[PDB]
C-alpha cells in the first residue's frame, strides 16, 4: 500500500512563491505517474502537473511557464515550484500516484491562497 | 527448482493422476468402485473447483473496478491513451484469432433463437439486481400456447458483474479524490483476496491429481485424449506464430511504413529471454534496453510504456485462453453459438489484462472464461499438462506487442 | 434551452414514442409484427426499466443510513426537532390526502386475507435474512388441508431495506464519532452511485420513447387515455389545492391563532418564482428575503430552517407520487389493499424527502414506490409526459409549507 | 435489581407466558381460538425470531474476522500462544463432555447416508459462493436411476461463512498494516451491530413471552416438561461438576505433577464470586490477587493471562450451550448424526469464545448454535427459564480454567 | 465531500485559556450546523458547542459562561474559546459538521488536559 | 475505537539515539499488547520490539540490547528507545495495539533514515 504524505501550501502575497511537496511511502509495483490537481470553489478539479516514468511531464494551461515538477527519484518524491503566483491560483492541491489499470491513490490535499 | 516449484509441482500432480487414474481403471475400474466410491474419489478436485468458484467474485469486481478507477487522463497523457487504445485493440484481434483458428481447425472435435440469445446477452450484461446477479443469470424458454419467457436460473452472472464493476470503477474515476476511501477499499479487498488465492494455489496440486485421476478413470481412450491435446498445441501455436510474424507487423507497417522485420531484429534477445524464463519481468529490462539502443526508441516511450504492457498487454495469454475455451468445448460437446463467442472474447480481454507475467500467468483467467460461459472448468487439468510449452509462446507474444507498440509510438513523435 | 434539456428531451421522446406508435399500429400493428419483432421493438424501455430497478438497492440504503446517522441532537436544537416533525407529519397529510382523493375520484379506473397481509407487513417490515431481502420478500399463500403457509418469493423487499437502513443509521448516529467510517463509507457509496444514476438519465429518453410507442401499440383507444390522463392531473392539482389553501393555513392557525392568508400574502412573490422555474433551489433566496421582511420572521430561524426545508420538506411531491402510484394501480386493474396504501405512505414520506429540489426531482423516488409495491413502471412514462404542468404545482406547494413552518417557529419563538 | 433488570425481565416473561398459555388452554385451548387467532397470538416472538436472524450473519462474519487478525504473534509471544492453545483445547474438551452426556441421559427424550453426509458438511466449510451461502447450503438427496444428486437449498450456511471469515482475518492478519482499512471497517460494523443487538434484547421480553404462551397452549402434558428441565440441569451441572474438578485438575497434574486441588483452594474466594455475581468479570481483580498471592503466580503472567481468559476461554459456556442444543433436539425428536455433532461442538467453541463475561452471556451464541443445525431456535424459552442458575454455575467453570491456566504456565516459567 | 482539520488542543493549567479550530475544506451542498462535543475518561460524550446557519448557537450545560462559539464565515471555520479552564473540562474533543438528513462529518479528536 | 499518534522518526546519523512513541486515545476494552515493527524496503514485516499488560516485553534479534520498549501507564503511550542507531534500521516503523481476538490497531508508520 502507498501512503502519500503532503507539505507546502498555505497563504502567499501575489507575485509569490510555493513549493509543495508530495512523497509515496510503502510499496507499489509500478509507480507510472505522480502529479498535481487542484480545485477552486465552484469549479471543477484540473491537471495542474504531471511527471511520469521515463521523464514526461505535462502541465494545465493556466499554469504553463510558471509551474514546474521535478522528481527526486530516491524516495519517490514529487515537488511542484511554483512561482509568479496569482490570485487565481487559490485552491485545493491534491497529489495523486497512479499505477495504470491497476490503482491510484490521491492526496487529502493542501489549500493554498493567493492574496 | 524453488522457483518454478508450483509449476513443476503440477506437472508432476498431472502425472500422478494419470497414472492412479489408469491404475484404478485396469485394476477394478468406476464399475467395481461404483457411485459410492467414484464419488469420494473425485472428491478433493471438486473441492478445488469450490474454492476457485468462491473466489472468483470478489477477484473480478475489486480488480476492474481499481482499473478502471486509476485511468487518470493527465497520467496517462496522449501518448499513454494511444498506448492503451493499441493494447485492446490487439488483444481483441488476438482473442479473434484464437477463436476463429480453434472453430476452423477443431482441436476438441473427434435450443434458443438467436433474437432471443442477443436478448438474453443484453439482459445479462445490465442486470436487475446486482446480489441476483452473484448466483444467478436470465435465460428465456419458451412456452407453447413458442412465446419466449425468461427468468432467473442458477448460474453467477460473470458478463454482469464485470459490466457493473467497470462502470463502477468509471465512476469513482470521475469522482477523483472524492472517491478515495472506496478505492483503498477495494483495493485492500482485492489484496486480501490475492492472499486466499495464493493459499488456494498451494492447495491445488492435490485437486489437480484427483481431477486428472477421475476423468482417466472416466474415459475409455486415452490415447484420442493425447491426439486432441497434440492438435490443441498446435492451434495454440499456429496462433501465436501467425500473430507475432503476420498481424503485428503488418499493424506496424501499416501505421509505420517502414520494415517490422528489423525492428524484430532488434529485439531477437529479449525474445529468447522470454521464451526461456516464461516471464515477461524478466525480460522488461533487456527488452528497454534493446528497444532504446537497437531500435531508437526515446527514453520517455521505452520506460513509460514498455513496463505498462509488460503487465496490461498480453496477446499471446489472449489467444491461448480463446483457443483453450473452444478446445474445451468441442472435448464436452457444447455447442458455441455467437452470444458464448462474443462473451469469451470480452472475458479474455479483461482476463488477458488481468492475467499475471509469471508462467501459469492465465490459468486463473482462463477459468474465470469457462465460468462465464458455463464450460467445465475441470477439463482445466488437461491444459495444465501442456501449458510449461504453451506458457512459453505466450511470453513471447505477450512482450513483443509492448515493443511494436512503442517503436509505433516512437515514429509518430519522429513525425511530429 | 441548454437548461432543463433533459425535460424538453423526455416530452419530445414522449412525443415521439406515440408517433411511432400510431405508425406501427397503422402500417401493420402488434399482430402483423408477430412476437418476435414485437419483444424486440420494446427492448431498450426493458434496459431502461432494468437499470432503474439495479441502482434501487444502493440509492436507498446509502441514502437513508446517511440521512439518519446526520440527526445530531445538537445541530438541531429544539427548533430544528419541532421543525422535522412538522415536516414529517405536513409530508403524511399530504401523501393521505392524495391517496383519498385518487381513491374517491378515481382517475385511472375506466386473494389474501386481511390478517395475513398484515402479518406479511410485518414480516417484510422486519426481515429474517439482510442478503435474501435484497431480491426476496415474504409472501403467504394458503394450502387446503385453508391454512396459510408462507416463504420468500421473488422481489425485493424494499420496505425492509428502508427500514434496515434506517435502523443502521441510527445505530450509527449513537456510535457519533465511532461511526465515522461507516458514515463516509456510505456517503461515498451513495456518490458513485449517483453519477451512475446521472449517466442513466443521459439514456433514459430512449427508453422512454419505446415504452411509450410499445404502450401505443398496445392500446386499442389511445384517446381513452388523454381522459384518463387529464383526470390525473386534475387529482393532483386539486390536492395541492386542498392541501395549500386549507390544510396548511389550518394547521398555521391552529398553532399560531393568526391569518394564514396575510403570511401567504407576504409570500406570493417567491411562490410565483417557484411556478415560474419549478425549483426550490431558485426561489429559496427570495422566500428568505420575504418571509424575514413581509412576515417579520428572525434570520436565525428563516436561514436555519427554510434551507432545510427547501430540500427535506417536499409535500407537492409527496401528494404527486401518491396519486400517480393509485392513478397507475388503477390503469393496471392492480388491486390496492390497506397493506399496499400503508407502504405507498411510507415509501412516499421517505421518498419525498429524498427527493431533489429541481425540475421533475420526483420521477426516480416514484419509480421507487411504484417497485416497492409491485407496481408496472412502465406507466411512468405517462405521468412524465404532464409532469412539466404537474410539477410546478408540486414546487408551489414545496416552499409554502417551508415558509409556515418557518412562520410557526417564529410564532412560538415570540410567545417565548 | 436495576444492574439485572433484563435477566428478571426475561423470568418475569417466562412466568408470564406460562400464566398466558395456561390460562388460553383452560379457556378453550388452540381449538377455540383457532388457526388464525393461534397465528396472530404466536406473532411477536416470531418477530423476535426474525430479527435474531437478521443480525446474525453480521455479528458472525464481522466478529470472527476481527478474531482472526488480531492473532499478531509479537503481542502473544510464546506464553500466549500455548495459552490460547489450552484455552482451545479446554474448550473442545468442555463442549465434548457436554454432548456426550446429554446424549447418555437423554434428558429431552420422553436418510441420507454417512458418506454423503460427510461430503455434504465438506461441501458446506467450502461454499462455492459467498453471496448464496448467506441463505442457502448445499444438500444431497438420493434419485432412483439410487444415485445422489446435490443442490442449494434454504437455509443459511453459517459454517460456511464462519470458515470464511476466519481465513480472511488470517489474510488480514498476513496483510498487518496493509489490511488496516478493512480491519477498522469490520470492526466498526460489528459495533454498529452490537448497537442492534441491545435494542433486540431490550425488546426480547415481549417476544419471549409470547412464545412461551404459544409453546404452552400447544402441549397438552405441562408436567412432564418440568421433569424434562430438571433433567437438562442435572446434565448441566454434573457436566461442570465432571470438567472442573476431574478433568481440568487431571491436565493441571499431568502438565505440572502437583496438587490442583490445593491451587484450587488458593482460589475459592473468587470462585465463590464468580457464583455469586455470575460475572466473569467482576471475578477477575480478586482473581488475580488470589493467583499472584496464594498461589505464586508471577504478575507478568496472571496480568496478561488472566484478562484475555475473562473474556475468550469459557468451558462452562461451551458445555451448557453443546448439553442444551442436543436436549432441544431431543425434545424437538430430532436426530444428531456425526455431521450435526461436528457443527455443533465447532460453533460452540467459536461461540464461548464469542461468549460475554456476563449474566446469560452464552444465549444469543446458543442461538446461533441451534440456527447452525437447523434446531428450532424457539425452545431457547425454556432454556431462559433455568439460566439463572445454569449460568452461574458457567461462571465458575468460566473462571477457573483461566486460572488453571497461568497456574500451569507458571510451572512452566519455573522449570525453564 | 468534508475534510476537518482541528487546531488548539492540549496541556493547560486550571483557570487557563484555549482556542479550539475546526476548519471544513472542500464542498458541502448545505453546511446546517458546526460544533464541538467532548468525552472524558469513562463518560458518554457531551455536547460542547453548537452554532448554526442563521446565527444561533447552544452550548452544554456546564461550559455555559466560559466557552463561547464563533464562525469565520470568509473560510467556514468554527472557533471554540474556552476560558477559566477546570480539571472537569480534561477529554477528548470532537468537532462535527452537519448537513441534516444528508450526512455528518466527525473529527478526529483532541486532546485536552488540564492539571 | 483507538487512534493511534505516531512521533518521533526522520533522519539521524549513525550511532544517534532516537525516541519513537506511539499513543492510543480513545476507548479500547482490554489493551494487550502494544509495540512496534518495521518494514524495510524490499524486505518483510519484522518485529521490533513489544510491551504486554503484566510488563513482559519481548524485543527482534537485530535489535536486543539497543532498542528499549517503555510504557507511560499514566496515558497508555509506549517508547521506543532506539540507541547506537545502524544503517540497517532503516525502515518504515508501524506502532501497533492489541487485543487479543478482538481487534487490532495499526499505525500509519514513521520513515527512519540511518545514514
Ligand atoms: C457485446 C459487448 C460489447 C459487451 C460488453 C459491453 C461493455 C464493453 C460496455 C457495456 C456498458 C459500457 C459502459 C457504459 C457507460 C460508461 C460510462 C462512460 O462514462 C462517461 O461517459 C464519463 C466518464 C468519466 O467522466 O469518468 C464511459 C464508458 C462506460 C464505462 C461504458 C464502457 C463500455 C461498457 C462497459
Ligand atoms: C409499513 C409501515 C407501517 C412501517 C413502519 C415502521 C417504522 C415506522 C418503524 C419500524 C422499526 C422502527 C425503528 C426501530 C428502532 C429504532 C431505534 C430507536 O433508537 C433508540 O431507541 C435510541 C436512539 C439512539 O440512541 O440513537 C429510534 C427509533 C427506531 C429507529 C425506530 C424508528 C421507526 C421504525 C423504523
Ligand atoms: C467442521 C470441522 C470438521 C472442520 C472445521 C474446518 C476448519 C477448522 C478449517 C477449515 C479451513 C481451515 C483454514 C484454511 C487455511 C488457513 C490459512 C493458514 O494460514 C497460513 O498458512 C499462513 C498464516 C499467515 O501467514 O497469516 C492458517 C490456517 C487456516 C486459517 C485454516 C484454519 C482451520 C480451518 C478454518
Ligand atoms: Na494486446
Ligand atoms: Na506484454
Ligand atoms: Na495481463
Ligand atoms: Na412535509
Ligand atoms: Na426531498
Ligand atoms: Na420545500
Ligand atoms: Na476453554
Ligand atoms: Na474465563
Ligand atoms: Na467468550
Amino acid at each position: 500500500q502507498v501512503q502519500l504524505v503532503e507539505s507546502g501550501g498555505g497563504l502567499v502575497q501575489p507575485g509569490g512563491s510555493l513549493r509543495l511537496s508530495c512523497a509515496a511511502s510503502g510499496s507499489i509495483f509500478r509507480l507510472d505517474a505522480m502529479g498535481w490537481y487542484r480545485q477552486a470553489p465552484g469549479k471543477q478539479r484540473e491537471l495542474v502537473a504531471v511527471i511520469r516514468s521515463g521523464g514526461s511531464t505535462d502541465y494545465g494551461d493556466s499554469v504553463k511557464g510558471r509551474f514546474t515538477i521535478s522528481r527526486d527519484n530516491a524516495k519517490n518524491t514529487v515537488y511542484l515550484q511554483m512561482n509568479s503566483l496569482k490570485p487565481e491560483d487559490t485552491a485545493v492541491y491534491y497529489c495523486n500516484a497512479v499505477q495504470i489499470l491497476k490503482t491510484i491513490y490521491w492526496g487529502q490535499g493542501t489549500q493554498v491562497t493567493v492574496s | 527448482l524453488r522457483a518454478n516449484l508450483l509449476v513443476l509441482l503440477t506437472v508432476v500432480a498431472v502425472v500422478a493422476g494419470v497414472a492412479l487414474g489408469l491404475g484404478v481403471s485396469g485394476a477394478g475400474g468406476a464399475l467395481a468402485l461404483g457411485p459410492e466410491r467414484l464419488s469420494a474419489f473425485v472428491f478433493p478436485g471438486e473441492l478445488l473447483l469450490r474454492l476457485l468458484r468462491m473466489i472468483i467474485l470478489p477477484l473480478v469486481v475489486c480488480s476492474l473496478i481499481g482499473g478502471a478507477a486509476s485511468l487518470d487522463p493527465g497520467a496517462l497523457g496522449r501518448l499513454g491513451a494511444w498506448a492503451l487504445l493499441f493494447f485492446l485493440v490487439t488483444t481483441l484481434l488476438a482473442s479473434a484469432l484464437g477463436v476463429g483458428l480453434a472453430l476452423a481447425l477443431q482441436p476438441g472435435a473427434a435450443s434458443k433463437e438467436v433474437l432471443d440469445s442477443f436478448l438474453d446477452l443484453a439482459r445479462n450484461i445490465f442486470p436487475s439486481n446486482l446480489v441476483s446477479a452473484a448466483f444467478r443469470s436470465y435465460s428465456t424458454t419458451y412456452e407453447e400456447r413458442k412465446v419466449p419467457v425468461g427468468q432467473e436460473v442458477e448460474g453467477m452472472n460473470i458478463l454482469g458483474l464485470v459490466v457493473f464493476a467497470i462502470v463502477f470503477g468509471v465512476a469513482l474515476r470521475k469522482l477523483g479524490p472524492e472517491g478515495e476511501l472506496l478505492i483503498r477499499f477495494f483495493n485492500s479487498f482485492n489484496e486480501a483476496t490475492m492472499v486466499l488465492v495464493s493459499w488456494i494455489m498451494w492447495y491445488a496440486p492435490v485437486g489437480i491429481m484427483f481431477l486428472v485421476a477421475g476423468k482417466i478413470v472416466e474415459m475409455e481412450d486415452v490415447g484420442l485424449l493425447f491426439a486432441r491435446l497434440g492438435k490443441y498445441i498446435l492451434c495454440c501455436l499456429l496462433g501465436h506464430a501467425i500473430h507475432g510474424l503476420l498481424v503485428l507487423p503488418l499493424i506496424y507497417f501499416l501505421f509505420t511504413r517502414k520494415n517490422p522485420y528489423r525492428f524484430l531484429w532488434g529485439i531477437v534477445t529479449p525474445l529468447a529471454t522470454a521464451f526461456g524464463t516464461s516471464s515477461s519481468s524478466a525480460t522488461l529490462p533487456l527488452m528497454m534496453k534493446c528497444v532504446e539502443e537497437n531500435n531508437g526508441v526515446a527514453k520517455h516511450i521505452s520506460r513509460f510504456i514498455l513496463p505498462i504492457g509488460a503487465t496490461v498487454n498480453m496477446d499471446g495469454a489472449a489467444l491461448f485462453q480463446c483457443v483453450a475455451a473452444v478446445f474445451i468445448a468441442q472435448l464436452s460437446q457444447q455447442s458455441l453459438d455467437f452470444v458464448k463467442i462474443i462473451t469469451i472474447l470480452v472475458t479474455a480481454t479483461a482476463s488477458s489484462v488481468g492475467a499475471a507475467g509469471i508462467p501459469a500467468g492465465g490459468v486463473l483467467t482462463l477459468a474465470i472464461i469457462l465460468e462465464a460461459v458455463n464450460l467445465p472448468v475441470d477439463h482445466i487439468s488437461l491444459i495444465l499438462a501442456v501449458d510449461w510449452l504453451v506458457d512459453r509462446s505466450c511470453t513471447v507474444l505477450n512482450v513483443e506487442g509492448d515493443a511494436l507498440g512503442a517503436g509505433l509510438l516512437q515514429n509518430y513523435v519522429d513525425r511530429t
